[PDB]
């Protein structure tokens, strides 16, 4: 069973949340589908559940601020919340309560981080990073990939369309006042820079924006 | 609800050592105490169900026993591919209230850090933004302090740190900071300096640059 | 403040045996040629003290406790010892007493001083024009909330390093009783090389400091002399002892100098001097103390149980009730064992709210209620405070202060059958919600519209008690689960549900504490030869002394033997003849404690000689003891 979440990741206050958890590999014959709110900082909290026949029961955490529907034709299930406040800035995961072939399984998807604020959709501005002439050089050369002015969460920063993995340390987002700032690094020897050209690729699942910017030694002396 | 509470925040063992992660909840944990397995870069997966049976693809070294509310995930001869965040829960009745968490890592040799500060690009000054980026990677352990030196004076407000998981090839860490300024404050200062105090160095590496280039 | 001395080397905690040190005057009461008994914090003889130094390889000044009472003893040749630090937590958060000497005055201040990481004193530039003048004061940094201040008389103390051996001895007593701090001073010339003097002296009081504060730890300061971290020290040492509240005897002469000291809990030779209250002990046998064996532990000797709550007809019942017509069963006047419910390894759902099931086993309750109903798998999780749906709102509502347990397991093999199980019912529609602990068994037709239904089904008139559906071809989540809800409340009624049982093993020939259904105390369980009646529980002697018992769960008669006791006898020689003594206990053997068994008891310290000599000192039952070559 393969799971993949999809939907808009920007919901203003006093609006309606809408997303879809896709199921691929196993039909909706056995097992439940639940939701767990992920607080920032490795903290989780249960949200609700649904059956697979039509019995829609709610959780004591959300009595009337939750609406989960079913779809047995396309093997999917929706998620809808009412009266979305500023405390709903989190990520919701969908899992299966499957128990077959004398084994208990529990698969989890990727997840789409929901951010509740007053700002609209902002595309990311990928800016290159390179050491200048006044910077102190070293034997190990570091190359950066700056993203400033992106909204909302989440984001994904890769290197060479995901093919480069050695020395990749993608730092997560931060909690600033208005806008966030990404920071990615790579490990290359002195023969690479500035002889070879390294290009970082930054993805954005909330708006399907992919910006490709090359790192150039600008500005120099 | 069942108030879950964990004691150990992080466990650092080696190859062949025993990993002991306790789960001392304030309420009853039940008999169907389960454990997750948060792989690095992937989704968390189920490891142990019904407190005696393992998941599909799990070796026999991941077992569990105990008595009452004092349960301990018995792990013997932990390999290098077992670095995962373990949570204690119950699979008896909805809802599933979880605990804090405990990060499992391996113990390897130390590594000398490398400070590399970056000047801001010309594309950032066109829009109106200004930020100084300085990184600090390939170091061990995570007990380090990364601060800024704005014209010799330190800065603490607006400094936020971030870190990643342990690498499976070099067994090093990565931790840097973030400091953003406005357009008017960019033309007032001259030089920025970042450093890091590591246990394998008597003096920190001083790296600075000039904005005039 | 922050710079610590790098000349510190780790020393193992060795010990030093003292001979008769640690005897002072407990009060200002004069006597003559007697032995006054008193109870105070004294230093016991032949004890172990610390082994520290004040030299340039070993330079250590640790933190020792103070609440148990400590004794100070240190040789001196060049006045290395300057002062001490008396603080509770050794920080500026609480008050602290500071007694230091800068060779001009005795500074006594009770403030909240800011102690450094390693405070010390010393004289700089010992190469030329030394003069032994104090020019460094790095004890504290600030002062706040001072309550006492004392300035002594001005003087000049010399710190000249005379070569050779040690020539001075300064021993103090550091104790605090009810806030009154006492300093007992003594100065006498000696001749030492390394070790403590194995002599005897007295300690006279000097001052009195009613500080009125509690002191838990202390620290001894040292001096540094070198011709700011590599400064070396001189050559001195200091030993720290531990006081204990024992009883000493003091022999005052015509001048008031203590000549002898008797420890009543060191050796059986000196135990006769405390009972007789005389130094010159005549030849004979006297009683000193009373032997007694403390009990080990209390074991409740209950193999199995006797009474039982009816959990068999509730858990293992064949047919349950519905979710709207659940039967409430009151469980009282019985002993319930909740430990077997958690370790049964047969319940798929077992959760208690408010308290753990392992914690309520050692707790008495008065009202226990048990319910039983069979529902589907989508309705077991609604048995919780704050739930919604059909069961929580229309069938069975729990209050917010639920202090019970939820028991549920799988019953698909019994409560389901091929073709559909239409036995159990549930209410589907209702005009409002239910109260906590409210049963609704009404079969009235729900009027969904405005037209009446008149007891029959029609337009907007549906039957509320709908039938369930159980099939074996369904999934795991649709299996019938037997749900048992336990209710616990507290009222003014006395508790009838109890029974915390702790049994380990069969213990014999040990002084233990027994706990039976109608008898308790301390006794030694051993074998017997009597034949007790099956209704009797215990037996007594003539003078109301219980000496036998019978186990209610095991057909075995165990006599309640009292533990090992009796008087303590000792054979003491003259004060100018010898010092060897022997231990003689009463009415016990040599196994429950130069070993010889007598009729009166066990005699430890004598050798069995077949030669019969004249009876000099009697032992008992035709046995005597004497002194031979």
């Amino acid at each position: 069973v393969q799971l993949q979440e999809s939907g808009p990741s920007l919901v203003k206050p006093s609006q309606t949340l809408s997303l879809t958890c896709s199921v691929t590999g196993d039909s909706i014959t056995n097992g439940y589908w639940n939701w767990i709110r992920k607080f920032p900082g490795n903290k989780l909290e249960y949200m609700g559940y649904i059956s697979y026949s039509g019995s829609t029961y709610y959780s004591p955490s959300l009595k009337s601020r939750i609406s989960i529907t079913r779809d047995t034709s396309k093997n999917q299930h929706y998620l809808q919340l009412n009266s979305v406040t500023s405390e709903d800035t989190a990520t919701y995961y969908c899992a299966s309560d499957y128990h077959g072939s004398k084994y208990y399984f529990d698969y989890w998807g990727q997840g789409t981080t929901l951010t509740v604020s007053s700002a609209k959709t902002t595309p990311p501005s990928v800016y290159p990073l390179a050491p200048g002439s006044a910077a102190q050089t070293n034997s190990m050369v570091t190359l950066g990939c700056l993203v400033k002015g992106y909204f909302p969460e989440p984001v994904t920063v890769t290197w060479n369309s995901g093919s480069l993995s050695s020395g990749v340390h993608t730092f997560p987002a931060v909690l600033q006042s208005d806008l966030y700032t990404l920071s990615s690094s790579v490990t290359v020897p002195s023969s690479t820079w500035p002889s070879e050209t390294v290009t970082c690729n930054v993805a954005h699942p909330a708006s399907s924006t992919k910006v490709d910017k090359k790192i150039v030694p600008r500005d120099c002396g | 609800d069942i108030v879950m509470t964990q004691s150990h925040k992080f466990m650092s063992t080696s190859v062949g050592h025993r990993v002991s992660i306790t789960c001392k909840a304030s309420q009853d944990v039940g008999n169907d105490v389960a454990w997750y397995q948060q792989k690095p870069g992937q989704s968390p997966k189920l490891l142990i169900y019904w407190a005696s049976t393992r998941h599909t693809g799990v070796p026999d070294r991941f077992t569990g026993s105990g008595s009452g509310t004092d349960f301990t995930l018995t792990i013997s001869n932990v390999q290098s591919e077992d670095l995962a965040d373990y949570f204690c829960q119950q699979y008896n009745r909805y809802p599933y209230t979880f605990g804090g968490g405990t990060k499992l890592e391996i113990k390897r040799a130390d590594a000398a850090p490398t400070v590399s500060i970056f000047p801001p690009s010309s594309e950032q000054l066109t829009s109106g933004g200004a930020s100084v980026v300085c990184f600090l990677n390939n170091f061990y352990p995570k007990d380090i302090n990364v601060k800024w030196k704005i014209d010799g004076s330190e800065r603490q407000n607006g400094v936020l740190n971030s870190w990643t998981d342990q690498d499976s090839k070099d067994s090093t860490y990565s931790m840097s900071s973030t400091l953003t300024l406005t357009k008017d404050e960019y033309e007032r200062h001259n030089s920025y300096t970042c450093e890091a105090t590591h246990k394998t160095s008597t003096s920190p590496i001083v790296k600075s640059f000039n904005r005039n280039e | 403040q922050c710079v610590n001395l790098t000349t510190r080397t780790q020393l193992p905690p060795a010990y030093t045996n003292s001979f008769t040190r640690g005897v002072y005057y407990p009060d200002k009461v004069f006597r003559s040629s007697v032995l006054h008994s008193t109870q105070d914090l004294f230093l016991p003889f032949f004890s172990n003290v610390t082994w520290f130094h004040a030299i340039h390889k070993r330079f250590d000044n640790p933190v020792l406790p103070f609440n148990d009472g400590v004794y100070f003893a240190s040789t001196e040749k060049s006045n290395i010892i300057r002062g001490w630090i008396f603080g509770t937590t050794l920080d500026s958060k609480t008050q602290s007493l500071l007694i230091v000497n800068n060779a001009t005055n005795v500074v006594i201040k009770v403030c909240e001083f800011q102690f450094c990481n390693d405070p010390f004193l010393g004289v700089y530039y010992h190469k030329n024009n030394k003069s032994w003048m104090e020019s460094e004061f790095r004890v504290y940094s600030s002062a706040n909330n001072c309550t006492f201040e004392y300035v002594s008389q001005p003087f000049l103390m010399d710190l000249e390093g005379k070569q050779g051996n040690f020539k001075n001895l300064r021993e103090f007593v550091f104790k605090n009783i009810d806030g009154y701090f006492k300093i007992y001073s003594k100065h006498t010339p000696i001749n030492l090389v390394r070790d403590l003097p194995q002599g005897f002296s007295a300690l006279e009081p000097l001052v009195d400091l009613p500080i009125g504060i509690n002191i838990t730890r202390f620290q001894t300061l040292l001096a540094l002399h070198r011709s700011s971290s590599g400064w070396t020290a001189g050559a001195a040492a200091y030993y720290v002892g531990y006081l204990q509240p024992r009883t000493f005897l003091l022999k005052y002469n015509e001048n008031g100098t203590i000549t002898d000291a008797v420890d009543c809990a060191l050796d059986p030779l000196s135990e006769t001097k405390c009972t007789l209250k005389s130094f010159t002990v005549e030849k004979g046998i006297y009683q000193t103390s009373n032997f007694r064996v403390q009990p080990t532990e209390s074991i409740v000797r209950f193999p199995n149980i006797t009474n039982l709550c009816p959990f068999g007809e509730v858990f293992n019942a064949t047919r349950f009730a519905s979710v709207y017509a659940w039967n409430r069963k009151r469980i009282s006047n019985c002993v319930a064992d909740y430990s077997v419910l958690y370790n049964s390894a047969s319940f798929s759902t077992f959760k208690c709210y408010g308290v753990s099931p392992t914690k309520l086993n050692d707790l008495c309750f008065t009202n226990v209620y048990a319910d039983s109903f069979v529902i589907r798998g989508d309705e077991v999780r609604q048995i919780a405070p704050g739930q919604t749906g059909k069961i929580a709102d229309y069938n069975y509502k729990l209050p917010d202060d639920f202090t019970g347990c939820v028991i549920a397991w799988n019953s698909n093999n019994l409560d389901s059958k091929v073709g559909g199980n239409y036995n159990y019912l549930y209410r589907l529609f209702r005009k409002s919600n239910l109260k906590p602990f409210e049963r609704d068994i009404s079969t009235e037709i729900y009027q969904a519209g405005s037209t009446p239904c008149n007891g029959v089904e029609g337009f907007n008139c549906y039957f509320p008690l709908q039938s369930y559906g159980f099939q074996p071809t369904n999934g795991v989540g649709y299996q019938p689960y037997r749900v048992v809800v336990l209710s616990f409340e507290l009222l003014h009624a006395p508790a009838t549900v109890c029974g915390p049982k702790k049994s380990t093993n069969l213990v014999k020939n040990k002084c233990v504490n027994f706990n039976f259904n109608g008898l308790t105390g301390t006794g030694v369980l051993t074998e017997s030869n009597k034949k007790f009646l099956p209704f009797q529980q215990f037996g007594r002697d003539i003078a109301d002394t219980t000496d036998a018992v019978r186990d209610p769960q095991t057909l075995e008669i165990l006599d309640i033997t009292p533990c090992s006791f009796g008087g303590v006898s000792v054979i003491t020689p003259g004060t100018n003849t010898s010092n060897q003594v022997a231990v003689l206990y009463q009415d016990v053997n040599c196994t429950e404690v130069n070993v010889f068994q007598t009729r009166a008891g066990c005699l430890i310290g004598a050798e069995h000689v077949n030669n019969s000599y004249e009876c000099d000192i009697p032992i008992g039952a035709g046995i005597c003891a004497s002194y031979q070559t």
